[PDB]
């Protein structure tokens, strides 16, 4: 089986919320052809969903290494830093998501700024403390 | 089959449309972009002589189409975008 042909059995299981068994899909897609940075930004999702923050981070990251332009691997890395209390890189990286969206003219409807707001809250229920 | 028949037939010509749209450049290069719309035109016109053959027949020339779809599909995700709640969604 192809690294293309994988992902896609990957995506439909993901579309199934089978999560687990999605991941091992993404993960030997990887394997044929560890060059191709969505497979790394998907797998990334389903450790998000699978309430792995950890994980999630380092495919972030490999996919970063990889395509440094990428709108979805900034953004799932901001979501990864938010629910592990790093609030000032994650409204860095979605910042950065929402520059390289508008210059690549994608339409993610109020996707961005919504996660923006929300991360923004969060950090002043942090700073609580003096 | 003419029900199989037909996602073929979309799938090529689709597919040539696709690598020609202007979106799409610098995304690719154009000997992968011409080897594309070969293979498509290729599988095309198979099906325009060959409306008597069979089942294993039709799945060869598939099998072939997505062998070199395939990894021009793999290098679209490795340039500059790659290739994409919205957007909570796999790729």
């Amino acid at each position: 089986p192809s690294a293309q042909e994988l992902k896609e059995q990957g995506n439909r299981l993901f579309v199934g919320r089978k999560y687990p068994e999605a991941a091992a899909c993404y993960g030997r897609a990887i394997t044929r052809n560890p060059l191709v940075a969505v497979y790394y930004t998907n797998r990334a999702l389903c450790y998000l969903k699978m309430q792995q923050h950890e994980q999630a981070l380092a495919d972030c990251r490999r996919a970063l290494e990889l395509d440094g332009q990428s709108v979805k691997a900034h953004f799932f890395l901001g979501q990864c830093q938010l629910e592990m209390e790093s609030y000032d890189e994650a409204i860095a990286n979605l910042q950065r998501a929402y520059s390289l969206a508008k210059e690549q003219r994608l339409n993610f409807g109020d996707d961005i700024p919504s996660a923006l707001r929300i991360a923004k809250k969060k950090r002043w229920n942090s700073i609580e403390e003096r | 089959d003419p029900f199989t028949e037909f996602s073929l037939e979309s799938y090529a010509f689709n597919m040539k449309a696709t690598v020609e749209d202007e979106k799409l450049q610098g995304k690719i290069n154009d000997e992968d972009k011409q080897k594309i719309l070969d293979k498509c035109n290729e599988i095309i016109n198979w099906l325009d002589k060959n409306q008597t053959a069979e089942k294993e027949e039709f799945e060869h020339q598939q099998k072939e189409l997505e062998k070199v779809c395939n990894p021009i599909i793999t290098k679209l995700y490795q340039s500059a975008g790659g290739m994409p709640p919205t957007i909570e969604e796999v790729d």
